[PDB]
RNA sequence: UUAGGCGGCCACAGCGGUGGGGUUGCCUCCCGUACCCAUCCCGAACACGGAAGAUAAGCCCACCAGCGUUCCAGGGAGUACUGGAGUGCGCGAGCCUCUGGGAAAUCCGGUUCGCCGCCACC
RNA sequence: GUUUGACUGGGGCGGUACGCGCUCGAAAAGAUAUCGAGCGCGCCCUAUGGUCAUCUCAGCCGGGGACCCGGCGAAGAGUGCAAGAGCAAAAGAUGACUUGACAGUGUUCUUCCCAACGAGGAACGCUGACGCGAAAGCGUGGUCUAGCGAACCAAUUAGCCUGCUUGAUGCGGGCAAUUGAUGACAGAAAAGCUACCCUAGGGAUAACAGAGUCGUCACUCGCAAGAGCACAUAUCGACCGAGUGGCUUGCUACCUCGAUGUCGGUUCCCUCCAUCCUGCCCGUGCAGAAGCGGGCAAGGGUGAGGUUGUUCGCCUAUUA
RNA sequence: UUGAGGCGCCCAAAAUGAUCGGGACUCAAAUCCACCACCGAGACCUGUCCGUACCACUCAUACUGGUAAUCGAGUAGAUUGG
RNA sequence: ACAGCUGGUUCCAAUCGAAACAUGUCGAAGCAUGACCUCCGCCGAGGUAGUCUGUGAGGUAGAGCGACCGAUUGGUCCUGUCAAACUCCAAACUUACAGACGCUGUUUGACGCGGGGAUUCCGGUGCGCGGGGUAAGCCUGUGUACCAGGAGGGGAACAACCCAGAGAUAGGUUAAGGUCCCCAAGUGUGGAUUAAGUGUAAUCCUCUGAAGGUG
């Protein structure tokens, strides 16, 4: 399971990438999703490898996020929890990331949005003129390297 | 291109195929009686005399088949699509 | 064989057997087909019918299982053909099968030849198969009369072991009679 | 194109590799199909008869009748439906 | 006319003389210079000047460069020295000029050249280890009458 | 299939070559023209009638790779080319990096001298 | 009284990319422009159409560029005509027979990708009548893609409907279809001048200036064959190659057509250097003198006249 | 002696007043390899409100409550309330 | 008078939001019909902008030609080269259909049908692929994104280059880009090169600088 966040804007981006990232729940910069690693979903995120960073997050990472940005379907709600424990299959957060590592579950399927709305990242990210290999921030991403970034746009 | 003046081939009066007769059809006469006839000279007169002060078009390279094809046998002819054709002659 | 390029023919266009072009007018009737086929000593006829992996013989005979029910005569004449033709008709009939259009192969329709009367055979035994009367032999000489006839002109016996001397175009009445029969172990 | 007739910029598609030259094996221009079924549409170079438009190379359609040994095949065409009169010589089944 | 017209390869491959008529004769007038009767096995130098840059070479200036290398040679080795040099490439691309103003502009046939790309052999030279350093001179001046810049590759030669 | 008939795929099946196989069995070559039929001339062929002879042809069986073909390993080659991205480089033609794909020639060693279906048949 | 068309690197001249077919351009589905590259069609054929039987071709070899025999020979022959494609017990050849190049009526594709649009074309049926074949079957012209034409009117084909109170006759009007041309080819019946001109507009489009380009032009550099009595490099300097300028010319059509006043000259001001003189230098085929070539260098100077509107240029006498 | 690479130098002439935007900079305020911390949009996050759409209730298109990560730019033009 | 030509056509706001193309036209400064925009009524459960897999279509790039074809060297089998109108080969990629996941639709009715109303048929630029041309801020295609009709941040200025798509107001954090002054943030750190003020110039009509040469 892989953690996608969208560092490049719609402007002068192909329709057929933006529509991508729209079937992947991302319309906004800054805006996260987790998708499974499938035949599928590889495909999809190697066409929108350009406009962003994805990569396995660590179980502590995801757990920061998902109590830090999750929201319900519908609504202000803060995720904790007692959140988790009173609406999803798992008695806390730990519990759901995991699920949602080893890909059992999903963030829908549990009531959540589909999308974690990141906040920019605190001291800057590397540049979205190249890839990780580069110096930059887009693409593939190390465990460490995605957690890196997501922990600063917590 | 040649042709047969006698050939069998599909009657459309007797329904069944027998040796038919080709001619070339040969102009009919006008009587100067027809309608276009009467509006000729009602309509002509000082100036111009629109459609009617019109002169004869011109000549295509090549004409089509202008045939008649006679029933040998009930003696009743019928019309066919014609080719375009430079010449053409009958065998006989 | 001289390059990549060569065209190398269907492989029973090489070994001369198979006409593509008139099995092809053969296979658009839909109908199954009645294969006529002969050999220096026999003749055979089959109902095939066409298959996903390579077609079907639903019935056939051959004129050497003709003896089976009483054939003492040679096998690669008109008598013979005839009646390997109703034979295998007869075992058609017995599959469902109703209807047949005519393959004679590579043969030539000569009139009154073989493959005709192998057709005769088949129509009579009660295959509907398109034909045509004045292409088929006179019954007489599908009897075997030519043969008997050129064996009046013996001084030397035509058949050399004993089947009989003078012949018997009457012994082929006795075996379409027993296959005409409603009995007989098909 | 400079001309726009049917056969325009027709070279490849309706030209055979040198060895799938010659008259094609009888078994396919005699194959049946049902209502229903989807075939693919390819004209077959040594097969004069039964073809369609060259610019329908490729379809895949399905099977809704047919007419005399002909089959009428329903396909799209961008976004629109045609019907297109071809023999089994140049279909084939899907999958 | 300059090169600066012909030298890019920004335009398709015309070389279909089934197609194209009236194309000017080739200024080139030797491929096999030398000893020619000799093979390039018989000797332990080979030297190549290597194109640099992908272009078209017309062949007023093959014949130029192939001219001031082999015309060295013969003035150093001697009419019949042993040596012998190739010139690998044909001017097999054909060139027009539009010389009415940008109507009906497809140009009037003009000349030939040779399409070489960067990395490739223009020109192999054979000779003993006494005259490399005459093969290398030759090469100089003949890198001096064609586009791109060269390199003088020594393959088959270690008295270095 | 101890030799047959009809085929499907249509060279992995072609080209070329070696060895083996037939008393009332099979296919043939073979023998022969009164007939059905036949040659713009020839029973050559086609057609019909037939077994004195033969396994030399064909055919069937076993096998050889020199040529042609199919596929595979290693090498060429992750090269050539290329879909997506870049305030990377270059005066410029053009190149490079990241990401997703990926040849052809040729060399070398294997493979391939058909496979499969229906019917009939010591 | 009117017409005298359109396209177009402005317009005119030329051409027709004004109706059609093929290869390529076209970026391996489909679609795709230019006055893009190669080139064709406005017919021809009673067989050069159709079917059936028999048969296999180019080309090469061997035996007696005509003929005869044998062998090799998947296709290079032939198939009416462009091009591309198809075809070998055939779609080719030979022979024989035959008229389906038939009447009627459709389905569908095309024309017009997608996506509406006529004529035309094609594919595939049915009904009727036929041809050939043993039969399956083939024949809706030519193996496939060019070979085509509205309404009105006339002529023609077969039957029927109809013309003002009514009957007879004459002569009309109509349903279906064939033929006659509009090539500017989805169809007007059609020549020019205007500097005597006029209006509407356009910088949607030319002349002039500007702008881009730099083939042309000017100048430079690299290499240095060659000659220069010997000597590449005092001097001259080919070929080829690389450039700089924006003075000429050409190209483009960005700017202005509710106007940025023309050429040449003149007068008055500033500038550039690729330097003609002058200053300071280097080389010399530098004795001197007079030169030739080169370097730095734009301070100053570079003038007067004869022909020509001339710019330019030719010519004269002066001049550093 | 010879091979390769980095930066620079020569080649390098234009018109009113030179230029990297200017000043000005040389172990840089240049260039290449790395790295650290910052500044900096209306983007992104966040409070309140407005419009529009939809939902619940309603006679209501009057209130009230709810949903929008998946609503909020716009020439010609179509539609609608004032 | 008529004009297909120029000019002008007067209040507020909310939703959607183009075409600068195709066919025909005495047509190219105009129309009509399609494409595309919008509005209304109808239908009633699927749909397919993305990816994956399966079943199919394809001869461009590249390559090669003792594989055709036609070009194109030399020597007494060998040796030297090519193709827009060549192909024994052959991608990436585009594309028909189907399934799967995704997304979407069933009170926001999708997909589709029927009807009313248009506007539009001078386009332009960047990138990739092009064809013509010495070239062009050239002409003419194609795919895509943008300008046109797109604010705001950056780029000295500057339609289409970078960030970025934007209700009001407010706090915060970043993007591109930048941190010596002008000017918000470093005269930041480790190390090396350059002496030319090279340079302090992504892209570009716009920022030149070449062949050749450098103890
Ligand atoms: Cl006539
Ligand atoms: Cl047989
Ligand atoms: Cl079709
Ligand atoms: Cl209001
Ligand atoms: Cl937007
Ligand atoms: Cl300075
Ligand atoms: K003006
Ligand atoms: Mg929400
Ligand atoms: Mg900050
Ligand atoms: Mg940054
Ligand atoms: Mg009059
Ligand atoms: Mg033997
Ligand atoms: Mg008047
Ligand atoms: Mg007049
Ligand atoms: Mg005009
Ligand atoms: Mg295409
Ligand atoms: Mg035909
Ligand atoms: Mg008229
Ligand atoms: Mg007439
Ligand atoms: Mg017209
Ligand atoms: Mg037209
Ligand atoms: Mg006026
Ligand atoms: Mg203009
Ligand atoms: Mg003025
Ligand atoms: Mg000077
Ligand atoms: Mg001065
Ligand atoms: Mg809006
Ligand atoms: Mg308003
Ligand atoms: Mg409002
Ligand atoms: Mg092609
Ligand atoms: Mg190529
Ligand atoms: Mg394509
Ligand atoms: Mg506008
Ligand atoms: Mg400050
Ligand atoms: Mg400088
Ligand atoms: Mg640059
Ligand atoms: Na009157
Ligand atoms: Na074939
Ligand atoms: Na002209
Ligand atoms: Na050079
Ligand atoms: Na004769
Ligand atoms: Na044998
Ligand atoms: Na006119
Ligand atoms: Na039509
Ligand atoms: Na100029
Ligand atoms: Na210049
Ligand atoms: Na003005
Ligand atoms: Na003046
Ligand atoms: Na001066
Ligand atoms: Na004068
Ligand atoms: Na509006
Ligand atoms: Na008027
Ligand atoms: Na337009
Ligand atoms: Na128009
Ligand atoms: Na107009
Ligand atoms: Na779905
Ligand atoms: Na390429
Ligand atoms: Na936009
Ligand atoms: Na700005
Ligand atoms: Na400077």
């Amino acid at each position: 399971m892989h953690a996608l966040v969208q560092l490049r804007g719609e402007v002068n981006m192909h329709t057929d990438i933006q529509d991508t990232l729209e079937m992947l729940n991302i319309h906004h910069v800054n805006h996260c999703t987790l998708v499974p690693e499938t035949d599928a979903y590889r495909g999809m995120v190697a066409k929108v490898n350009d406009f962003v960073a994805f990569g396995e997050p660590s179980q502590e990472t995801l757990e920061t996020v998902l109590a830090t940005r999750a929201e319900p379907l519908e609504g202000d709600a803060d995720v904790d929890d007692e959140w988790v424990a009173e609406h999803t299959d798992y008695d806390d957060i730990s519990g759901l990331a995991f699920a949602l590592l080893s890909e059992e579950t999903t963030l829908r399927e549990q009531g959540l949005s589909p999308t974690l709305r990141l906040h920019p990242p605190r001291g800057g990210h590397d540049g979205v003129k190249h890839p990780v290999k580069e110096g930059g921030q887009l693409g593939k991403h190390d465990t460490e390297g995605i957690d890196d970034l997501l922990e600063a746009m917590r | 291109m040649q042709m047969p003046r006698r050939f069998n081939t599909y009657c459309p009066h007797c329904n069944e195929h027998q040796e038919h007769e080709v001619e070339k059809v040969r102009s009919g006469r006008q009587t100067g009686m027809k309608w276009i006839d009467r509006q000729r000279e009602r309509n002509s007169g000082i100036g111009n005399d629109g459609k009617f002060s019109k002169v004869p078009g011109g000549d295509k390279p090549t004409k089509k088949t202008d045939l008649k094809y006679r029933c040998g046998e009930c003696g009743k002819a019928h019309l066919r699509e014609g080719w375009r054709a430079g010449r053409l002659e009958f065998q006989e | 064989a001289t390059g990549p390029r060569y065209k190398v023919p269907m492989r029973r266009r090489r070994e001369a057997r198979t006409d593509y072009h008139q099995r092809l007018r053969l296979l658009k009737s839909g109908k199954p087909r009645l294969v006529a086929r002969k050999s220096n000593k026999h003749v055979r006829a089959q109902l095939v019918t066409l298959g996903p992996n390579g077609d079907d013989t639903l019935a056939s005979a051959h004129s050497s299982d003709l003896a089976e029910y009483g054939w003492e005569a040679p096998t690669g004449n008109m008598p013979s053909a005839y009646l390997t033709g109703l034979l295998a008709g007869l075992r058609a009939q017995e599959a469902g099968v109703e209807e047949a259009v005519l393959d004679i192969g590579l043969n030539s329709p000569t009139p009154g030849s073989k493959v005709f009367a192998i057709q005769e055979g088949a129509i009579d035994a009660g295959l509907d198969i398109p034909h045509n009367d004045d292409v088929l032999a006179d019954w007489q000489r599908t009897r075997g009369a030519h043969i008997a006839e050129y064996d009046e002109q013996l001084e030397e016996p035509l058949y050399s072991g004993d089947f009989d001397a003078a012949d018997l175009p009457e012994h082929f009445d006795e075996l379409r009679e027993t296959l005409l029969d409603g009995d007989i172990e098909l | 194109p400079s001309s726009n007739g049917p056969l325009e910029g027709t070279r490849g598609k309706l030209k055979n590799k040198p060895r799938d030259r010659g008259t094609s094996p009888p078994q396919r221009a005699v194959e049946e199909f049902d209502d229903g079924e989807k075939v693919h549409l390819k004209i077959d170079p040594s097969v004069p008869n039964g073809r369609f438009h060259p610019r329908f190379d490729g379809q895949t359609g399905t099977v809704e009748g047919k007419q005399g040994d002909a089959y009428k095949v329903d396909i799209v065409d961008g976004g629109k439906e045609k019907t297109i009169i071809v023999t089994a010589a140049h279909l084939r089944r899907q999958e | 006319k300059p090169a600066s017209m012909y030298r890019d390869i920004d335009k398709p491959a015309y070389t279909r003389r089934e197609y194209i008529t009236g194309i000017p004769g080739s200024k080139i007038a030797q491929h096999k210079m030398g000893r020619k009767q000799k093979d390039a096995d018989d000797y332990p130098v080979q030297i190549s000047l290597i194109v640099e840059e992908t272009v078209q070479l017309r062949h007023g200036s093959l014949e130029a460069s192939r001219l001031s290398a082999n015309r060295h040679l013969i003035k150093e080795l001697g009419e019949e020295g042993d040596y012998k040099m190739t010139l690998r490439k044909f001017p097999h691309q054909v060139l027009r000029e539009n010389k009415d103003g940008m109507r009906a502009a497809f140009g009037k046939i003009v000349g030939t050249a040779a399409r070489v790309q960067a990395g490739e052999q223009l020109f192999t030279a054979y000779c003993n280890v006494e005259d490399a350093e005459h093969v290398k001179e030759a090469f100089r001046r003949a890198y001096n009458k064609i586009t791109p810049s060269c390199r003088i590759k020594v393959e088959r030669g270690e008295e270095l």
